[PDB]
RNA sequence: GCCAGCCACCGCGGUCAUACGAUUAACCCAAAUUAAUAGAUCCACGGCGUAAAGAGUGUUUAAGAAAAAAAAUCACAAUAGAGUUAAAUUAUAACUAAGCUGUAAAAAGCCCUAGUUAAAAUAAAAUAACCCACGAAAGUGACUCUAAUAAUCCUGACACACGAUAGCUAGGACCCAAACUGGGAUUAGAUACCCCACUAUGCCUAGCCCUAAACCCAAAUAGUUACAUAACAAAACUAU
């Protein structure tokens, strides 16, 4: 058995360190119009628009590029006795993965 | 405390000096009423040099 | 007996503060043309924190120097000294649109 | 028929004694398994209240020593050309492979910093990967 | 949230973690009373206003043979049940 | 008894508990001690606690 | 309970009583376990234990609720407000 | 039938009074009952943002606390002197013009005026300032220089020192603002709001007066986030 605490040493998101300016590789699975709804891996999903290059082969289930900023989206205004999350991730498309 | 007085001979009419001049008499006084009730020679030979 | 816990330690990876324009810089009242630089052109008034972006020490230093200028006679009051209107810009200010 | 006071104690608290009052005839089912299986955490309301003065919270940070080693390689190297997945469990990182082998170096009896961290790049080097040093 | 304290193994670069220690624990304890439950012939609702999920939640409780409620929750539903469901109704015995 | 660091030793009862009488001899009794020290934690738990219950006997 | 008709105040009052009920513990069903004093907003009320010789010395709103409880030593003090709610 | 009258407190009576007067009946004390005046008893070991309550401020005396730990501060507009002037305005001069000020709209006033150019004195201190520093408080933010901001770091008065603005006494200054006063307009009246003129005075030197919503309506020194929501507001509380 092994004990919680290695599991969280060897953990991929503990070796990435920071999440501003990471080069991390996502899947697809939703889409509409002009959003693409990208799970990097992360807690939660993010959004980004499809490119006017090659956007005919972005389709569920692609495998994509992205340049996390932020892990999660999260801000505090004042009166607030709790942050307000926005329940998404920040990320910028670089391109399609390249099998 | 001479300083001060040097200071209020000059300047009369301040009065944020003059305050601190009273001030700084009245924590003397309050030390030296201290000193005599712990150790009175030197509290004599304190008195006599200062002329206070 | 266990090594993977997590030991008492500060972050590493705290970025260094940001500086000022004016950091670890000495102002002074006689070079106008550092001092011309945070000065409206048309009007001559003094650009504040959110226009400069100077830090809290370096704007107050500032304004002292400009002043001190203004009157022992080495920058006019006014308007900004024309020999000096092409410095490169440091404001964040616009007023062409 | 019941209580319906929510501060007054938790759902059993309340049952058992409406029970042992004489009140409730109708024992539920579930409290029976309640008493052969009771929570970590007898359910008891409390209000949040908010914390004042020099009280903070008692969460420690997650730092550990390779993170120290990953601070370098991030600030000299920048992300490294290999893209991350987080995916894959077993996933083995670029700066990951460089702190496996920097534990390694320093076993050898070397004490100096920049030994170790030029070694290191010398080292990974001679396995093919690239090391593009930022700026 | 303040009383989650207890629960998190730390925080990692602002991200907490939560002990999957004391999980266990607790979700052991969890899936041996809901079982216990459903033995018994218990009604279970499976509670969830979450907009992403709602659909596979639903299903969930479909193929359980159970209940399930992800829609928008009337004010008086478990309170004033005669009201809004019937003259006799079997409240659920757990909520998930 | 509210106000105070221990009200309960201005009632009767604890006043009256204290069981040290002086010989007919006795007439002045002085005591001297420090506000500052670890040495002085007893005379001056005995100011604070037994004094009022020998001068009330 | 509140409505426009007293007759109808009262309907409403008894079956909503039910609904909130406390159960109050009680040594040996005579007197309450240890003394009691509480602060109630701005209601100060202290309880007393007592023997079974002497009980029921309290308030007249309070002695109705001691004997619909069962507890029938009792002493308690009102101070402050007197508000029947509070 | 708000009449005659009643009440310990709240109240009753204004042509359908369980409250006045009488009657029937009832209740409660009883050789006593009721009324009147004194007395027993009864206020705070409670409170001080909004309720009556933290006194305008600081130091010190009398007095009292100390008991565990620990603590001389600080870029910036304190204060009092000395010197200095950018932008505006005015005396005043030149030139042109016949009008200039003013309001929701006008009148009155001015025509010794208005515009431009040149320019002392007095007075007040754009932008910086979306900064929050200094002083015990009231206060202070144009520039320069000098002097300078008590206590080896508790509480403390009726005592000592200080205290915006208005007001008084004497001398000096007067751009401009301006109670009072006069004129114009409005209005039923307007000894008001609006418009024009001007005085005390706002300013400097010396003295006095010692009042403010002197309010952050929250006293000083050490602390705690435990217990716990009257309401509202600026969350609750312990020790001296
Ligand atoms: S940040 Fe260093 S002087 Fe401005
Ligand atoms: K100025
Ligand atoms: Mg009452
Ligand atoms: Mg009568
Ligand atoms: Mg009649
Ligand atoms: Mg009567
Ligand atoms: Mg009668
Ligand atoms: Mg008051
Ligand atoms: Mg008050
Ligand atoms: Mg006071
Ligand atoms: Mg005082
Ligand atoms: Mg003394
Ligand atoms: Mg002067
Ligand atoms: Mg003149
Ligand atoms: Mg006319
Ligand atoms: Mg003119
Ligand atoms: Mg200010
Ligand atoms: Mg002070
Ligand atoms: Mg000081
Ligand atoms: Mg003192
Ligand atoms: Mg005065
Ligand atoms: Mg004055
Ligand atoms: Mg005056
Ligand atoms: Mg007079
Ligand atoms: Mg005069
Ligand atoms: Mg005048
Ligand atoms: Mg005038
Ligand atoms: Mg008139
Ligand atoms: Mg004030
Ligand atoms: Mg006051
Ligand atoms: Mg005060
Ligand atoms: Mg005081
Ligand atoms: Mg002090
Ligand atoms: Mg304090």
């Amino acid at each position: 058995v092994e004990s919680f605490a290695s599991m969280l040493r060897h953990s991929p998101l503990t070796q990435m360190g920071p999440a501003k300016n990471k080069l991390v590789i996502g899947q697809i699975f939703h889409i509409v119009e002009d959003d693409l709804y990208i799970d990097f891996g992360g807690k939660f999903h993010c959004v980004c628009k499809r490119p006017e290059v090659d956007g005919e082969k972005y389709q569920k289930g692609t495998r994509v590029r992205l340049r996390l900023l932020d892990l999660e989206l999260t801000s505090r205004f004042l009166g607030a006795t709790t942050d307000t999350t926005i329940l998404e991730a920040d990320a910028v498309l670089l391109g399609l993965q390249e099998s | 405390i001479r300083n001060y007085e040097e200071h209020m001979q000059k300047h009369r009419k301040d009065k944020a000096h003059k305050r601190f001049l009273l001030m700084s008499i009245d924590q003397r006084k309050k030390m030296l009423k201290n000193l005599r009730e712990t150790n009175y020679a030197v509290f004599e030979k304190i008195c006599k040099e200062l002329g206070i | 007996s266990n090594e993977d816990l997590p030991v008492p330690m500060e972050n590493p990876y705290k970025e260094p503060l940001k500086k000022c324009i004016l950091c670890e810089k000495h102002v002074d009242y006689k070079n106008v043309q550092l001092l011309s630089q945070f000065i409206s052109p048309f009007t001559g008034c003094i650009y504040g924190r959110h226009i400069t972006g100077l830090c809290g020490k370096k704007q107050k230093e500032i304004t002292k120097a400009i002043k001190r200028a203004q009157i022992l006679g080495f920058m006019p009051v006014t308007y900004k000294d024309p020999a000096y209107l092409k410095d490169p810009k440091v404001c964040n200010i616009k007023y062409r649109e | 028929a019941g209580s319906r006071l929510e501060t007054v104690g938790s759902i059993f608290s309340r049952t058992r004694d409406l029970i042992r009052a004489g009140v409730l005839k109708e024992k539920p089912l579930w409290l029976d398994i309640y008493n052969a299986f009771p929570p970590l955490r007898e359910p008891v309301f409390r209000r949040p209240r908010l914390r004042y003065g020099k009280a903070k919270a008692a969460v420690q940070d997650i730092f550990y020593h390779e993170d120290r080693i990953r601070a370098k390689f991030y600030s000299a190297y920048g992300s490294g050309p290999k893209a991350f997945d987080l995916f894959n469990p077993n996933f083995k990182s670029t700066c990951q492979r460089f702190v496996e082998k920097y534990i390694e170096l320093q076993r050898l009896g070397e004490t100096d910093e920049e030994k170790l961290f030029v070694e290191a790049g010398k080292a990974l080097l001679a396995e093919g990967v690239t090391l593009r040093r930022v700026g | 949230h303040r009383f989650m304290e207890p629960y998190l193994f730390g925080s990692r670069l602002g991200q907490d973690i939560i002990d999957l220690e004391q999980t266990a624990a607790h979700l052991q304890l969890a899936l041996n009373f809901t079982a216990h439950v459903a033995y018994r012939e218990g009604i279970i609702l499976f509670v969830s206003r979450h907009r992403q999920f709602a659909h596979l939640i639903e299903t969930t409780a479909r193929d359980c043979g159970e209940y399930a409620h992800t829609r928008y929750f009337k004010g008086g539903l478990l309170t004033n049940a005669p009201l809004l469901l019937g003259p006799g109704v079997r409240l659920p015995d757990l909520i998930i | 008894p509210m106000k105070g660091r221990f009200p309960i030793r201005r009632t009767l009862q604890y006043l009256g508990q204290g069981d040290v009488v002086f010989k007919d001899s006795v007439k002045v009794m002085t005591v001297n001690y420090n506000t500052h020290g670890e040495l002085g934690e007893g005379a001056r738990k005995f100011v604070f606690f037994n004094i009022p219950q020998i001068q009330y006997k | 309970g509140k409505a426009t008709e007293r007759a109808d105040a009262f309907r409403k009052a008894k079956n909503r009583a039910v609904h909130y009920l406390h159960y109050i513990e009680r040594y040996e069903d005579h007197t309450i376990y240890h003394d009691i004093s509480l602060k109630f907003k701005r209601t100060h009320i202290k309880m007393k234990k007592q023997p079974r010789g002497y009980g029921l010395h309290c308030h007249r709103a309070i002695m109705t609720i001691c004997r619909l409880i069962g507890i029938k030593d009792l002493y308690a003090k009102v101070s402050g407000s007197v508000n029947m709610l509070n």
